């Protein structure tokens, strides 16, 4: 559904396919991506959903599952 | 910017406000100074 | 940081020249001294194969 | 003039809009290229970290 939206961009996002992500894991040590991907990643959803995040929303995302908390 | 920006219009309502209540008031002063320069014309 | 950022350049060409030293051998060396021991042990190895 | 301002607050997100598609679509193509490196090159051939 919607959510195809998150689970295929964060793959974009990270090398990872779509199945690779656990909702249990960590984007920032779990995945790979350092901060300046997990940037990225933060702002590419930004973008794609044409929305704004703050700063301090925004670094509460650390965890695969939060991609979506926030969204739905 | 943006935030500031928003806080500064609140605050900009605020005042403008306050001086359309001592607008209303000077027009109640010159009617009533309107009636003391008549009462000091009468004496 | 201006200071760290002068340092910079020095020490990372330094770094990849000791990676690629200790990598072409066995040992992976960690001090000055170090070094030298692996000296001496390469000497030793010289005068046997002679 | 705050309302001016404003305006200059949609031109600068105006402005950030187009940066941003200019930042997913640069990394769009990072990763086919560090998809492709990972036969030793990126080890430390290409990666001249100096």
């Amino acid at each position: 559904t919607i959510e195809e939206r998150v689970k295929k961009i964060i793959g974009e996002q990270l090398g990872v396919k779509q199945e690779e992500v656990t909702n249990n894991a960590s984007f920032v040590e779990d995945l790979g991506a350092d901060s300046l991907d997990t940037v990225e990643l933060v702002m590419a959803l930004e973008e794609e959903f044409d929305t704004e995040i703050p700063d301090e929303e925004a670094e509460k995302i650390t965890t695969v599952q939060a991609a979506i908390d926030y969204i739905n | 910017s943006h935030k500031q920006l928003a806080t500064e219009q609140y605050r900009h309502v605020e005042m403008a406000r306050e001086l359309a209540e001592q607008s209303g008031a000077s027009s109640d002063l010159e009617t009533d100074h309107q009636a003391a320069s008549d009462h000091l014309n009468l004496v | 940081i201006q200071s760290l950022t002068a340092r910079a350049p020095v020490w990372l060409a330094a770094q990849d020249t000791l990676n690629q030293l200790c990598e072409q051998s066995g040992e992976t060396l960690a001090s000055s001294n170090d070094v030298t021991e692996y000296m001496q042990q390469l000497l030793e190895r010289e005068r046997e194969a002679t | 003039e705050m309302e001016n301002v404003q305006k200059k607050l949609r031109k600068l997100e105006r402005d950030y809009y187009q940066i941003r598609e200019q930042v997913v679509s640069a990394k769009a193509g990072w990763c086919a290229v560090m998809r492709m490196v990972k036969d030793n090159g990126v080890e430390r051939r290409l990666h001249r970290r100096e």
